[PDB]
C-alpha cells in the first residue's frame, strides 16, 4: 500500500518541478491551431496597406 | 507484444520517450524511463517501472526500445493511477485515518515501508501535500494535487 | 557652423535645409559627423525637433539618426543633447514619414550599446513602437521592427520587457505581408528576442510563432532566411522541450531545404548549425533529423572543397553533434564508406551500442557487409574506437 503513495508522488514531483509533457504537446498542437486564426486577421490589414496606400 | 498502443498514445508517449533518452539504444534506461512516465500524466511506482521493463525487455539490461515502450505504455494505461487507493494508502499509515498526517508519522513509513523515498522526495511531497509546506501531510489535498496533469 | 549660426530663429524651410545639410554631411564618414557635433549642431537639431511643422522635425530626426549611426560616441553626444524624448514624441505625430524617420533614428541610436537602447526605452518608446506594428505601412513597420530588433539585441531584460508590451501575435502577423523586408525585420526581432534565455524562447513558442517563422522561411528565399534559421537554432540549443517544439513544428525539413536550394555559403552554414543544435539533444532529435536525409548532404558539403571555411566547420560540428546520439542504423550505415576516420568513431560507437541489443540489426548489418568495412577501419591501440570495434 506504500508502493501506492510513492508512485503518485514521484509522478507529480516530475510534472511540477522537473517537467510536464501534458503541458507541452497540447500547446504544440495549439501552435498549428493558432496559425490559422493569426493569418487572415492582419492579412486584411496587409491588404489594407493596399486599401490605404495602394 | 510490441504492438499495444494506439496512434494517439504512440504520438503522445514517443516524444516524451525522447526528452529523457540519453543512452540512446533506440531505448531508454530505468530512471530516465520513470521520468518519461511521470511527465506523461501517469505516476508509476519505482517497482512498476521494473516489473514492466523486465517483462518486455528482450535485452534484460533495463533499457526498453520504443516498440516495447508501446507495451509498457499500454500496461501503464492498465495501471492508470487509481485516485482513491492512494488516499486509502494514507488511512492505514495514519492508523486513525482522519485525513491528516504529520510529516514525521508519514516519513516513518516512507523510510521503513514500500519504496522508501529519499528525504528530498519526502520533503517535497510534504510541501506538495501541505500546500503551505510546513510538515503536516494533508493527503485529501495530496491526492487531487497529484491528479493534476 | 555658418548654417548652425542663426538657425533656430530663421524660417522653417531654412531649418529643414540646414538639417538636410547636416544629414548629408554626416552620412558618408564618421569624421564629418563629429565635425557636425563639434560645431554645436546637435543642440540646434534638438531645437529643430519642436517646430510646428513635421518637416523640420523629420529633417532634424533624420540628421540625428544618420549622425548617430557610425559609432557609439556620436550617439552618446546626440543622446546627451536631449533628443530621445523628442524622437519618442515625434512618433505620436500623425505624419507617417515622421513616424518612419523617428523609428529609423531610434534604430540607428539603439544599435551601438545597451545603454542607448535602455535610454530609448525609458523615454517610453516600447509602448509606442508596439502600437505602430499594426499600422498598414511597409516602411513604418520595417523601421519599427528594426528598432525593436536593435533594442532587444543587447541584454536579457531589454528583450524580456519588449515582449511584455504585448507584441504577439501582432509581429507574427507581419511574416506573411506581401513585403519582404518586413518579414526580414520580424525575423531579426524574433531572433534577437529568442536568444538570451529559454524563458523568452518558451514564451515565443507559447505565442505560436515557430510554425509561423518556419512557414515564412518556406515561402521566401534569400538572406531573409538567416534570422529564422538562427532563431530556431538558438531555440533548439536552449533546452530540450524547445527543441521538441521546433521538431514537432516541422523545422528539420525546412533546414534541409535551406541547406540544399540556397546557393549562398553563410545560409548553408546557418542550416548546418541549426541542424547540429537540433540533433545534439536526445537520440530522438537525431532520428528525426536523420530520416529527413540531411547527414549525407552535410558530409558532402564538409567534403566539398568549394565550401567556405565556416560552412565546413559548422557542417563538421553538426555531424559530430548528431552522430553522437543518432540511433538510426540505416542512416548511419552509409557513413561507413564515405566518412573520414575522425567521424567514423561516432558511427562505430553507435553501432557497438545498438547491435548487442537487436538481433535483426545485427542480421541486416552482416547481410549488408558493414562489419567487413568496420574491420577495414583502423584504430589506435587504446583509443575509444578500438574498444568500440572490439564490442562490434
Amino acid at each position: 500500500m506504500a508502493v501506492r503513495i510513492q508512485r503518485r508522488w514521484r509522478g507529480f514531483r516530475i510534472r511540477k518541478y522537473c517537467f510536464n509533457y501534458y503541458y507541452l504537446k497540447e500547446y504544440l498542437r495549439a501552435v498549428s491551431e493558432t496559425n490559422d486564426a493569426i493569418r487572415e486577421a492582419l492579412e486584411e490589414f496587409a491588404e489594407m496597406k493596399e486599401r490605404e496606400e495602394r | 507484444m510490441a504492438d499495444q498502443l494506439t496512434e494517439e498514445q504512440i504520438a503522445e508517449f514517443k516524444e516524451a520517450f525522447s526528452l529523457f533518452d540519453k543512452d540512446g539504444d533506440g531505448t531508454i534506461t530505468t530512471k530516465e524511463l520513470g521520468t518519461v512516465m511521470r511527465s506523461l500524466g501517469q505516476n508509476p511506482t519505482e517497482a512498476e517501472l521494473q516489473d514492466m521493463i523486465n517483462e518486455v525487455d528482450a535485452d534484460g539490461n533495463g533499457t526498453i526500445d520504443f516498440p516495447e515502450f508501446l507495451t509498457m505504455m499500454a500496461r501503464k494505461m492498465k495501471d492508470t493511477d487509481s485516485e482513491e487507493e492512494i488516499r486509502e494508502a494514507f488511512r492505514v499509515f495514519d492508523k486513525d485515518g482522519n485525513g491528516y498526517i504529520s510529516a514525521a508519522e508519514l516519513r516513518h513509513v516512507m523510510t521503513n515501508l514500500g519504496e522508501k523515498l529519499t528525504d528530498e522526495e519526502v520533503d517535497e511531497m510534504i510541501r506538495e501535500a501541505d500546500i503551505d509546506g510546513d510538515g503536516q501531510v494533508n493527503y485529501e489535498e495530496f491526492v487531487q494535487m497529484m491528479t493534476a496533469k | 557652423p555658418q548654417l548652425v549660426y542663426s538657425l533656430a530663429e530663421q524660417n522653417r524651410f531654412y531649418k529643414k535645409a540646414a538639417a538636410f545639410v547636416l544629414r548629408a554631411v554626416g552620412k558618408h564618414s564618421p569624421q564629418l559627423a563629429q565635425a557636425i557635433v563639434d560645431c554645436g549642431a546637435l543642440d540646434t537639431l534638438v531645437i529643430c525637433l519642436e517646430d510646428f511643422d513635421p518637416g523640420v522635425k523629420e529633417a532634424a530626426a533624420w540628421a540625428l539618426g544618420y549622425i548617430a549611426r557610425h559609432n557609439t560616441e556620436l550617439s552618446q553626444a546626440v543622446v546627451d543633447a536631449g533628443a530621445i524624448p523628442l524622437l519618442v514624441l515625434c512618433i505620436q505625430e500623425p505624419e507617417i514619414a515622421l513616424k518612419r524617420i523617428a523609428a529609423s533614428a531610434l534604430s540607428d541610436i539603439s544599435k551601438h550599446s545597451p545603454e542607448l537602447a535602455q535610454t530609448v526605452v525609458d523615454a517610453g518608446a516600447i509602448a509606442h513602437l508596439a502600437q505602430m506594428i499594426l499600422n498598414p505601412d511597409a516602411k513604418l513597420k520595417r523601421q519599427v521592427l528594426s528598432a525593436l530588433s536593435q533594442i532587444a539585441k543587447h541584454s536579457v531584460d531589454l528583450a524580456e520587457m519588449v515582449v511584455e508590451a504585448e507584441i504577439f501575435p501582432v509581429v507574427l502577423t507581419c511574416l506573411k505581408d506581401k513585403d519582404e523586408y518586413v518579414k526580414k525585420n520580424a525575423c531579426t526581432l524574433i531572433r534577437e528576442i529568442a536568444k538570451h534565455t529559454p524563458e523568452l524562447s518558451q514564451l515565443i513558442v507559447n505565442a505560436g510563432g515557430v510554425a509561423a517563422v518556419i512557414d515564412c522561411i518556406g515561402s521566401c528565399k534569400g538572406n531573409i532566411r538567416l534570422p529564422g534559421i538562427m532563431m530556431l537554432g538558438y531555440v533548439a540549443a536552449h533546452s530540450e522541450n524547445l527543441a521538441m517544439a521546433v521538431i514537432i513544428s516541422k523545422g528539420v525539413p525546412q533546414l534541409s531545404i535551406c541547406l540544399s536550394e540556397e546557393p549562398e555559403d553563410h545560409i548553408k552554414a546557418a542550416a548546418a548549425w541549426a541542424l547540429g543544435q537540433l540533433g545534439r539533444h536526445t537520440p530522438e532529435h537525431a532520428r528525426a533529423v536523420a530520416v529527413t536525409n540531411t547527414l549525407p548532404v552535410l558530409l558532402s558539403l564538409y567534403m566539398s572543397p568549394e565550401s567556405s571555411e565556416d560552412l565546413q566547420l559548422k557542417s563538421k560540428k553538426a555531424i559530430k553533434n548528431i552522430l553522437q546520439k543518432c540511433t538510426y542504423l540505416p542512416a548511419l550505415e552509409p557513413f561507413l564508406y564515405d566518412a573520414p576516420p575522425n567521424i567514423l568513431k561516432h558511427v562505430v560507437g553507435q553501432f557497438s551500442k545498438v547491435l548487442p541489443h537487436d538481433s535483426k540489426a545485427r542480421r541486416l548489418f552482416v547481410t549488408s557487409g558493414g562489419l567487413k568495412k568496420v574491420q577495414e577501419i583502423k584504430a589506435e591501440p587504446g583509443s575509444l574506437l578500438q574498444e568500440y570495434i572490439n564490442s562490434i
